C-alpha cells in the first residue's frame, strides 16, 4: 500500500445490524495515521494512532 | 587430528574402489552408480572401546581396528551417471594434493 | 539429553532455549545468593527477587508474563510448556503422529 | 533419564497457579488476582499476624 | 508393566527425591574439550 | 459500567478488535490478553465471570517498576556526598572503638602480631599500613600496645584502668588493619553477644517467659547486680507462687551463670560493658551501614547511565543493571573522599569491570575465559581498522602481520566465536520443521549391527561349545565373555590352577586349534577385508 487516502466501508459485521460504517484514513509516509470512523450512531470520530 | 583425503581405506576392496586415483577421487569420465566412492575420506577414531567376542575374535585371526573411521563420500541411492567435473579447494596455509 | 547441546559440522552447535532459560535463572540465582551475603540495600534485593520470580515465570511458560524475553535470535525464546501444547508440541504432533 | 534439581535463593511463585484464567492460587485465597500481584512484584504488602 | 496414570502437586522433598544433585553453576561445558 | 460494558459487547459480537479495547477503557496488552477467554476471541484490526471479575478490579514489566522504585530517587549534592562520606566513617570509628573497647579484642590483636613476629604471617600483610613505611616502627607500636596493655592491667582493682585500656584504643583508632583480622574479632565479636544474649534466653527466657515472670522482676533484680547469684538465686524468696517455679531451672539457669561468669572471664570485664560496647557498635554501625545505603540510592542514575551502552550483546538489561549495582556497592565500601573526589568519577571505574568482567563470564551458551575473550574482542576491533583499512578483508595471514600470533593460535580463536543455534529454529518448507528435527543420533547401535552380534555371541558359543572343559572356560576366562569379566592371564593362572606362563600355553593352544581353516569358520563369516 502507498501513503495516501484511502475510504473504506467493511460493509456488515459492524453493529450487527446492517449499519455500513464509512471509515477514512490517511496514512503518510512519516507521521500519524489519522482516521476519521463512524459509529452507528452517524456521528463522525476521529482518531490519532 | 585432520581427516585425510587417501585410498587406502577401512574395509575397501580393490575392486571395490577401482575409480580412485593416488589421491582417492574418481576420474572424470568413469561412471558412477550406487554406492561407489567418489571421494575416500576417512576420520580418526580414538580407541573405540571394541566389545568383547569381538576383542576375542580379533584376536583369533590377529586382526585390529585402525585408528581412522569410514567417512568416505560415496553416490547415493539409485541415482547413476557420469562424473564430470570435479573441483580441490583447500585451506590457504595448507598443503595442497597431488590431484589438487 | 531431553535439551541437548548438539554438534553441528563446521565448529557451530546447536542448543534448545530451555538450556539458555536455565542459564539465566541459575545467574539470577546467583546473583541474589551475592546480594544476600552482602546484605545490599533491600531495593537491588529486592528487584534481583522480582527478576527472579520473571525469569522462572517466563521459564515454565512464555503467554501469562507480558514479553517473551527473546534472544540474539529476533524470535521469542521456546520455554517448557511450550514443549507440550500447540500444534508443534509433543502431544498434539509427536505423541499421536509420528513416522 | 536423570533430573537434575534447583534450590532457589527465594521462593518464587508458579505461573500455572498465578497466572492461568481461573487463577488457582486466585479463589484459593479469597483475593483478585491484582491483589497476589501487587505482592508479589514487590508493590504493598500483605499482612499476616 | 502399569496402570492408572496419576498426577499432582510436587513437593519440594519430592524434588528432591527426583534428581541426582543440584545444578549450581551456569557454565555448560568446556569450549576446549567439549566435556 | 465501562469494561463491563466492553466485555457484554464481546458477548454480544463475539470478536472484538484494537479500535474497542483502545477505545473501550503495558496494561493494555494485559487487558486484552485477558478479555481473549471469557470466551470473546479477541482480535486485532469457568473464565466469563472469572475474567470478568478480573476486568472488575480496576504494568509489571521489571523496568518500568524499576523506574518507578527509583523514582523516589535523586542525584545527591557534593559536599554532601562528602557528609554521608563522614557519617560512613564516624560509623566505622564506633565499630573501631567498640573493638578496642574490648580489651581482649586488642589481646587477640597481640596474638595476630605475635604470630607474625613469631612469623605466622606477613609483616606487611598483618595489617593494611598504619595511618601515618618500615615495619619496625608498626611493629613496635604494635609492641607498644602489647606494653601499654600490661601497664593497663594493674587498675582494675577500676579508676585508672578505664582510661587506660583506652589509651591503646586511641593509639588503636590511628591504624588501618586488613579487614580479615578486622572481621575476625569482630565476627568473633559477633559471636561474643550471640554466646552471652543466648545465656540470658536461659537465663530469663527460662524465668521471664516459662515461669508467668514479670519483666519487672528480673530487670529490678538481673540489671544492678547482673553477675552473681543475688539477682538470680536470691529471686526464690520473693514471697511469689511464680517465685516458687524457680527452683526447677535453679540448678539449670545457675548453669547460665555459670556460663556468664565464663563470658565475664571470657569478656574480661562485666558484660554490661561488652553490652553497650558492641551495642553501640551495631548501633552507630546500622547508621554506618544505612549511611551507605544512603549513598548507593543516588548513585543508580550513574549506572543506567553506564549500562545503555552494554546492551544488546545478549544480555538481559536488567541484568546489565544488576551487575551495575554490584560495583556501585563494593565502591561504596572502597571510595574515599579523603582525597577530596567525586564518587561519579570513581564509581564508572567499579561498575564498567562489574558489567564487562560479568559480560564475558555469563553472556553466553558456552562460557569463555575472558583473557579469550580478551583475544576476540582484540581481534574483531583490530580486524576493523584492517578491513576498512587495506580494503577488501583482513585475511587470519594478514592478522598475522598485524598480531605477530601464530596464526593457528589465531585461527583457533575464529573458530570459538558464533554460540549455537537454537535448535528450535524454523526451517523452510513453510511445513514448520524445526532445525532439531533432522539432528540425528550417534549413541543408537545400529539396529542390523545388534543383529549381528547377537549371532556372534551365539556363534561364538558354537566354535565354544565344541572346545575342550579347559579350552572351551579358559578362552571365556581369558576374553571378556559372558560375565563381568576379562580376568588377565596370573588372574586365570590362579583360578584354573596351573601357571601364569602355563595358560598362555592352553591359550594358544586354544585358538590354535581354532585357527583351522574348516574348522571355525563361522567366524570366517565375521570378516570382511
Ligand atoms: C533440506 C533442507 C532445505 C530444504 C528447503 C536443508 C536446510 C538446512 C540443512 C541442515 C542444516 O544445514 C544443518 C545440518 C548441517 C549438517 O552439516 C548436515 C545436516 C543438517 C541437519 C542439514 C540437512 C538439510 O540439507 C537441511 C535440513
Ligand atoms: C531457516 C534457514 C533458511 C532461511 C529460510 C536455515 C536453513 C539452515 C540454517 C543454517 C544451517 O544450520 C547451517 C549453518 C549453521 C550455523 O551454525 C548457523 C548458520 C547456518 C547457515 C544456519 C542459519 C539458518 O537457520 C539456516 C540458513
Amino acid at each position: 500500500r502507498s501513503p495516501g487516502v484511502f475510504f473504506d466501508s467493511d460493509k456488515g459485521k459492524t453493529h450487527s445490524s446492517g449499519k455500513v460504517l464509512y471509515n477514512a484514513r490517511i496514512i503518510p509516509y512519516r507521521g500519524s495515521w489519522l482516521d476519521f470512523e463512524f459509529d452507528p450512531k452517524d456521528n463522525l470520530f476521529v482518531r490519532i494512532d | 587430528g585432520p581427516e585425510e583425503i587417501t585410498a587406502d581405506i577401512p574395509n575397501v576392496g580393490e575392486a571395490a574402489l577401482s575409480k580412485l586415483d593416488e589421491s582417492g577421487i574418481v576420474y572424470i569420465g568413469a561412471e558412477v552408480t550406487g554406492g561407489d566412492i567418489l571421494v575416500g575420506k576417512v576420520t580418526p577414531k580414538g580407541e573405540t572401546q571394541l566389545t568383547p567376542e569381538e576383542k576375542l575374535l580379533r584376536a583369533i585371526f590377529g586382526e585390529k581396528a585402525s585408528d581412522v573411521k569410514d567417512s568416505s563420500l560415496r553416490v547415493p541411492n539409485g541415482v547413476s551417471g557420469t562424473v564430470i567435473d570435479v573441483q580441490v579447494f583447500t585451506r590457504d596455509g595448507v598443503e595442497k594434493d597431488k590431484r589438487a | 539429553d531431553l535439551r541437548p547441546l548438539v554438534p553441528l559440522d563446521g565448529g557451530r552447535f546447536a542448543t534448545s532455549d530451555l538450556n539458555d532459560l536455565y542459564r539465566r535463572v541459575i545467574n539470577r540465582n546467583n546473583r541474589l545468593k551475592r546480594l544476600l551475603d552482602l546484605a545490599a540495600p533491600d531495593i537491588i534485593v529486592r528487584n534481583e527477587k522480582r527478576m527472579l520470580q520473571e525469569a522462572v515465570d517466563a521459564l515454565l511458560d512464555n503467554g501469562r508474563r507480558g514479553r517473551a524475553i527473546t534472544g540474539s535470535n529476533k524470535r521469542p525464546l521456546k520455554s517448557l510448556a511450550d514443549m507440550i501444547k500447540g500444534k508443534q508440541g509433543r502431544f498434539r504432533q509427536n505423541l499421536l503422529g509420528k513416522r | 533419564e536423570r533430573m537434575g534439581h534447583i534450590e532457589l535463593a527465594s521462593p518464587t511463585a508458579h505461573i500455572w497457579f498465578l497466572k492461568s484464567l481461573p487463577s488457582r492460587i486466585g479463589l484459593l485465597l479469597d483475593m483478585p488476582l491484582r491483589d497476589i500481584e501487587r505482592v508479589l512484584y514487590f508493590e504493598s504488602y500483605v499482612v499476616i499476624e | 508393566e502399569f496402570d492408572a496414570i496419576k498426577i499432582a502437586l510436587a513437593s519440594p522433598d519430592m524434588i528432591r527425591s527426583w534428581s541426582f544433585g543440584e545444578v549450581k553453576k551456569p557454565e555448560t561445558i568446556n569450549y576446549r574439550t567439549f566435556k | 459500567s465501562q469494561l463491563k460494558l466492553l466485555v457484554t459487547r464481546g458477548k454480544e459480537q463475539g470478536y472484538l478488535t484494537y479500535a474497542e479495547v483502545n477505545d473501550h477503557l503495558d496494561q493494555i496488552e494485559d487487558i486484552i490478553q485477558m478479555i481473549n477467554d471469557m470466551g470473546i476471541q479477541v482480535m486485532e484490526e469457568d473464565a466469563a465471570e472469572a475474567a470478568a471479575q478480573v476486568l472488575s478490579s480496576v504494568t509489571t514489566d521489571p523496568v518500568r517498576m524499576y523506574m518507578r522504585e527509583m523514582g523516589t530517587v535523586e542525584l545527591l549534592t557534593r559536599e554532601g556526598e562528602i557528609d554521608i562520606a563522614k557519617r560512613i566513617e564516624d560509623g566505622i570509628n564506633q565499630v573501631q572503638c567498640s573493638v578496642a573497647e574490648y580489651p581482649e579484642a586488642i589481646t587477640y590483636l597481640l596474638e595476630q602480631y605475635d604470630r607474625v613476629e613469631a612469623e605466622e604471617a606477613r609483616l606487611s600483610d598483618l595489617i593494611t599500613g598504619f595511618v601515618d613505611i618500615d615495619p619496625e616502627l608498626a611493629r613496635e607500636k604494635f609492641a607498644e600496645l602489647r606494653a601499654q596493655y600490661v601497664v593497663t592491667r594493674d587498675t582494675i582493682k577500676h579508676a585508672t584502668a578505664q582510661e587506660e585500656i583506652l589509651k591503646l584504643s586511641e593509639v588503636f583508632k590511628q591504624f588501618r588493619l586488613v579487614p580479615k583480622q578486622f572481621d575476625y574479632l569482630v565476627n568473633s565479636m559477633r559471636v561474643m553477644m550471640d554466646r552471652v544474649r543466648t545465656q540470658e534466653r536461659l537465663i530469663m527466657k527460662l524465668c521471664v517467659e516459662q515461669c508467668k515472670m514479670p519483666k519487672k522482676n528480673f530487670i529490678t533484680l538481673f540489671t544492678g547486680n547482673e553477675t552473681s547469684d543475688t539477682w538470680f538465686n536470691a529471686a526464690i524468696a520473693m514471697n511469689k507462687p511464680w517465685s516458687e517455679k524457680l527452683h526447677d531451672v535453679s540448678e539449670e539457669v545457675h548453669r547460665a551463670l555459670q556460663k556468664l561468669q565464663q563470658i565475664e572471664e571470657e569478656t574480661g570485664l562485666t558484660i554490661e560493658q561488652v553490652k553497650d560496647i558492641n551495642r553501640r557498635m551495631s548501633i552507630g554501625e546500622a547508621k554506618a551501614r544505612r549511611a551507605k545505603k544512603e549513598m548507593v540510592e543516588a548513585n543508580l542514575r550513574l549506572v543506567i547511565s553506564i549500562a545503555k551502552k552494554y546492551t544488546n550483546r545478549g544480555l538481559q538489561f536488567l541484568d546489565l543493571i544488576q551487575e551495575g549495582n554490584i560495583g556501585l556497592m563494593k565502591a561504596v565500601d572502597k571510595f574515599e573522599y579523603r582525597r577530596g573526589y567525586k564518587f561519579s568519577t570513581y564509581a564508572t571505574w567499579w561498575i564498567r569491570q562489574a558489567i564487562t568482567r560479568s559480560i564475558a563470564d555469563q553472556a553466553r551458551t558456552i562460557r569463555i575465559p575472558v583473557h579469550m575473550i580478551e583475544t576476540i574482542n582484540k581481534l574483531n576491533r583490530i580486524s576493523r581498522q584492517m578491513l576498512q583499512e587495506m580494503g577488501r578483508e583482513p585475511t587470519p595471514e594478514e592478522l598475522a602481520e598485524r598480531m605477530l600470533m601464530p596464526e593457528d593460535k589465531i585461527r583457533k580463536v575464529l573458530k570459538i566465536a558464533k554460540e549455537p543455534i537454537s535448535m528450535e529454529t524454523p526451517i523452510g518448507d513453510d511445513e514448520d520443521s524445526h532445525l532439531g528435527d533432522f539432528i540425528e543420533d550417534t549413541t543408537l547401535e545400529l539396529p542390523l549391527d545388534s543383529a549381528t552380534t547377537e549371532s556372534l555371541r551365539a556363534a561364538t558359543h558354537d566354535v565354544l561349545a565344541g572346545l575342550t572343559a579347559r579350552e572351551a572356560k579358559v578362552l571365556r576366562m581369558r576374553f571378556g565373555i559372558d560375565m563381568n569379566t576379562d580376568y588377565t592371564l596370573e588372574e586365570v593362572g590362579k583360578q584354573f590352577d596351573v601357571t601364569r606362563e602355563r595358560i598362555r600355553q592352553i591359550e594358544a593352544k586354544a585358538l590354535r586349534k581354532l585357527r583351522h581353516p574348516s574348522r571355525s569358520e563361522v567366524l570366517r563369516s565375521f570378516l570382511d577385508d
